[PDB]
């Protein structure tokens, strides 16, 4: 049977323009839709269908294994709210281990709303518009639709009610195609788990990959002042200049002390003795950084923030927050991914690294601001994803000044 | 013999809206008999049937002239119609770009303008589309039609018809993968390289294929052989081209005249390499308003001559060949106009073209070479459907030097460095760490918001100072002219501190050219010096040096 499904009242469909795609793609999703065709899971529409959502394939990594992925973020935010009848882990967050699995496969065994179909059409396009694009529309659920993990629900609630009745210390939450498993286990009978997990669903009727996270084991990032035993006028002024920006979020840093050291016009490599009156000051202010800000909370009813700045040779920080100065957590990765050769490769990794966490640690992706030109991210971001999901995102053009402080 | 019929497409009208119910014009008793005769053929051929009083909705009908013939034709006027029909998905988007298609020994063009009128339209959709033959006198009950096929002018016909052509030729398109079947209008254009003894032998049996439902196509030589006119080009069995291009010869060039020399210059680009048009559209900063008659200066005569030059002789581009690899060539022009060409080998353009910086105050070379690769990477991938080689006039060494260091993330695909001036170059680099023995500059600017007059000075660690009054001023002016002086009474090495996050904005951004001549000076110094770092710091925090110059320029 098909629980019903309707748009927010004012809106009609998704109507998105689907973007140029490479040869090797258009023949990937030609080759999976004709499968998708055969079995039922979506039909081949005619023109009086007028929506649209964009449609790209994926290799998720080290193989050679496309999955197709469809752009649902303007028919999520156009579909209405589903609430039924989660709010959040907030200890999956704190979960030694924590293993992510895709159960997206269990969306094609439930029909969809036949009035809801047509709001899901997408369109393979063809290679220098030569041919009509090939029109197809889901008849199952649909991965990566919002309105999917919400309709399952009832039925993989009772579908794991054994495992979890059997297991009630692990912790296990789900986010669109994705599920979430969490446990305090040695990372071997972690694994056990996890691989009987799916073999108590693939009996019950690719969910062999496995990507581990441990949330006790992230790292976190707070402001640190530089220990020094000689400091010129330049590593005092970059001193004061930190300490003046971070006044703006923990109100009693002071730097007068350390101001009254550059009394004078001196050469910026001119070596300057620090006075005891500085030290202390120095003092007072790296033990007010220690403690963490005043007045920070999370507002389910607002949207996450997540700013990224790239700080060379592989590094790059990022914050997430919802106020202005009010961190919820910031970060870095100097990891090796993606360079030393590519740039673009680097921020997208890093923004699906960022994605995840916020989604453990919220339920929710945030909204991006990205350091990067609108045109070259737009051509590029991707050939480099492998998420199931894809968040929002916007662009930044002016160089932010607080650049080193976060690094 | 039976026939397969054609599915008919599901209807609606857009939701709350009703079917239009537009007065039939009045017509002279000419048009009247004309029309009358002309539906008359229609109802016997079945493409539309006589309709009682119940049906409420009208559309309007005329009848025009046909060039001045012997002939009439009919014109029913669906634009109300049209308003109220739902919207449709237009699988006609795009055109294909010639640049992309292969070439054909053999393509013969088959005409179906009747299969067109074999395409039903939605039973529950035609009473919409009723219309009145007025009746000669207004003495009698006007005669009402309603359609039973694709009218034309309805917004939905054109869908309609394509992809009802489209899905009868799906299986034959798939089952002969060595032929190339389009369908541009009322014509069907096929394809091939086979020897034209079996590539007749192909078109035998496609219009079999095509009686299958019915659909006859008219066993005559077709008056359209290659050379085709199509969409602005020539398309010619091995090669294409634009149409022609005729650049006026005039002693009087207004808005519209440029815009349309502008337009010509553009459509002309993809295919004649060089072509500029930077000195043009500069004339038309930015009215909406023909006509006035503006002069051409010294630079638009200079750079439109040279199109001349270019456009001299025809020019074609090939086709592509899927075997052989892609390649892209750029080059800068100057005043930020950049040309392309891309070609599989050597000097066979297969097309070429432009790439123009957008708004901006402050930009540099590389980035602008950066937004160029990425529009032709675009570009390539919808026509190609990959993405293609470069050659550009960078050294490995300063695009390395400039991503590593850019403070946004940037990237180029594969490339090559091709050594043909003028080179793209990095014009100064801002240093990472204060320089020892080097002069130490505090600089600083102020402006008062009414009175417009403000102070740009600076103060160093060797006494020397400067404070200059200025008139027609801001304060983010100000801050610019302090570090312009600080640049111009220095020696070939100096650290200069400010307090402007506006001014550091400006040279983090890294532009070597800007619209501020003020900038503009500030660069030219930058390129004469040795050495520079640029340091800020947070105002009136009690540092020396700031808070000195900070009293000299305030007043
Ligand atoms: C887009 C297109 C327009 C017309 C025609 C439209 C019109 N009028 C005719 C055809 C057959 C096609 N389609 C394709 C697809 C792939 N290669 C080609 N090659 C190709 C086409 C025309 C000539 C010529 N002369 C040579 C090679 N054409
Ligand atoms: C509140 C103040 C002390 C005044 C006076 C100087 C002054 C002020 C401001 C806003 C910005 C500057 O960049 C600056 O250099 C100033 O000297 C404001
Ligand atoms: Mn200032
Ligand atoms: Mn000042």
């Amino acid at each position: 049977e098909t629980v019903p499904v309707k748009l927010k009242p004012g809106m009609d469909g998704p109507k998105v323009k689907q973007w140029p795609l490479t040869e090797e793609k258009i023949k990937a999703l030609v080759e999976i839709c004709t499968e998708m065709e055969k079995e039922g899971k979506i039909s081949k529409i005619g023109p009086e269908n007028p929506y649209n959502t964009p449609v790209f394939a994926i290799k998720k990594k080290d193989s050679t294994k496309w999955r197709k992925l469809v752009d649902f973020r303007e028919l999520n935010k156009r579909t209405q709210d589903f609430w039924e009848v989660i709010p959040h882990p907030a200890g999956l967050k704190k979960k030694k281990s924590v293993t992510v699995l895709d159960v997206g496969d269990a969306y094609f065994s439930v029909p969809l709303d036949e009035d809801f179909r047509k709001y899901t059409a997408f369109t393979i396009p063809s290679i220098n518009n030569e041919t009509p694009g090939i029109r197809y529309q889901y008849n199952v659920l649909p991965q990566g639709w919002k309105g999917s993990p919400a309709i399952f629900q009832s039925s993989m609630t009772k579908i794991l009610e054994p495992f979890k009745k059997q297991n009630p210390d692990i912790v296990i939450y789900q986010y669109m195609d994705d599920l979430y498993v969490g446990s305090d286990l040695e990372i071997g009978q972690h694994r056990t788990k996890i691989e009987e997990l799916r073999q108590h669903l693939l009996r019950w009727g690719f969910l062999w990959m496995g990507y581990e996270l441990h949330p006790d084991k992230w790292t976190v990032q707070p402001i640190v002042l530089p220990e020094k035993d000689s400091w010129t006028v330049n590593d005092i002024q970059k001193l004061v200049g930190k300490l003046n920006w971070a006044s703006q979020i923990y109100p009693g840093i002071k730097v007068r002390q350390l101001s009254k050291l550059l009394r004078g016009t001196k050469a910026l490599t001119e070596v300057i003795p620090l006075t005891e009156e500085a030290e202390l000051e120095l003092a007072e202010n790296r033990e007010i950084l220690k403690e963490p800000v005043h007045g920070v909370y999370y507002d389910p009813s607002k949207d996450l923030i997540a700013e990224i700045q790239k700080q060379g040779q592989g590094q790059w920080t990022y914050q997430i927050y919802q106020e202005p100065f009010k961190n919820l957590k910031t970060g870095k990765y100097a990891r090796m991914r993606g360079a030393h050769t590519n740039d673009v490769k680097q921020l997208t990794e890093a923004v699906q690294k960022i994605t995840t966490e916020s989604i453990v640690i919220w339920g929710k992706t945030p909204k991006f601001k990205l350091p990067i030109q609108k045109e070259t991210w737009e051509t590029w971001w991707t050939e480099y994803w492998q998420a199931t999901w894809i968040p929002e995102w916007e662009f930044v053009n002016t160089p932010p000044l607080v650049k080193l402080w976060y690094q | 013999v039976p026939i397969s019929p054609i599915e008919t497409v599901p209807v609606k009208l857009k939701p709350g809206m009703d079917g239009p119910k537009v007065k039939q014009w009045p017509l002279t008793e000419e048009k009247i008999k004309a029309l009358v005769e002309i539906c008359t053929e229609m109802e016997k051929e079945g493409k539309i049937s006589k309709i009682g009083p119940e049906n409420p909705y009208n559309t309007p009908v005329f009848a025009i002239k046909k060039k001045d013939s012997t002939k009439w034709r009919k014109l029913v006027d669906f634009r109300e119609l049209n308003k109220r029909t739902q919207d449709f998905w237009e699988v006609q988007l795009g055109i294909p770009h010639p640049a992309g298609l292969k070439k054909k020994k053999s393509v013969t063009v088959l005409d179906v303008g009747d299969a067109y009128f074999s395409v039903p339209l939605d039973e529950d959709f035609r009473k919409y589309t009723a219309f009145t033959i007025p009746s000669i006198n207004n003495e009698t009950p006007g005669i009402r039609y309603q359609y039973n096929v694709l009218p034309q002018g309805w917004k939905g016909s054109p869908a309609i018809f394509q992809s009802s052509m489209t899905k009868i030729l799906e299986p034959f398109a798939a089952q002969n993968p060595d032929i190339v079947i389009y369908q541009y209008m009322d014509d069907l254009y096929v394809g091939s390289d086979l020897e034209i003894g079996q590539h007749r032998t192909k078109i035998e049996e496609l219009r079999q294929h095509l009686l299958r439902w019915g659909l006859t196509t008219p066993d005559k030589k077709h008056q359209k052989e290659p050379p085709f006119l199509w969409m602005g080009y020539e398309l010619h069995p091995d090669k294409w081209t634009v149409q022609p291009i005729v650049l006026p010869e005039k002693d009087s060039w207004t808005v519209n005249d440029i815009q349309k020399l502008v337009g010509k210059l553009n459509w002309a680009s993809q295919i004649y390499p060089g072509i500029k048009v930077r000195q043009l559209s500069k004339l038309l900063r930015g009215t909406k308003a023909l006509t006035e008659v503006i002069p051409l200066t010294e630079e638009a005569e200079l750079e439109l001559a040279e199109n001349r030059e270019i456009l001299k002789e025809p020019v074609h581009g090939v086709y592509y060949d899927p075997s052989k690899d892609l390649i892209a060539e750029i080059q800068k022009q100057g005043q930020g106009q950049w040309t392309y060409q891309i070609y599989q080998e050597p000097f066979k353009n297969l097309k070429t073209g432009k790439y123009a910086r957008m708004r901006g105050a402050h930009t540099n070379d590389v980035k602008q070479l950066t937004e160029a690769v990425q529009k032709i990477t675009t570009e390539s991938i919808v026509i190609w459907g990959k993405t293609p080689k470069f050659k550009l006039p960078i050294q490995k060494e300063t695009w390395e030097t400039w991503w590593t260091e850019y403070w946004q993330a940037t990237w180029i695909p594969e490339w090559e460095f091709v050594n043909t001036p003028p080179l793209v170059k990095l014009w100064y680099q801002l240093e990472k760490e204060p320089i020892v023995g080097a002069e130490t500059f505090y600089v600083d600017g102020a402006a008062n918001r009414e009175t417009k007059l403000g102070k740009a000075g600076y103060v160093t660690n060797k006494g020397r100072q400067k404070v200059v009054p200025l008139t027609n001023t801001t304060n983010q002016k100000t801050e610019l002219q302090a570090i312009y002086l600080a640049l111009q009474d220095s020696g070939l090495e100096v650290n200069i501190v400010t307090d402007s996050q506006y001014a550091l904005g400006i040279i983090q951004a890294q532009p070597d050219k800007s619209e501020s001549e003020l900038v503009n000076q500030i660069i030219e110094q930058l390129i004469k010096k040795e050495k520079v770092y640029l340091a800020w710091v947070p105002a009136h925090k009690g540092i020396g040096g700031n808070e000195q110059v900070d009293k000299l320029v305030s007043a």
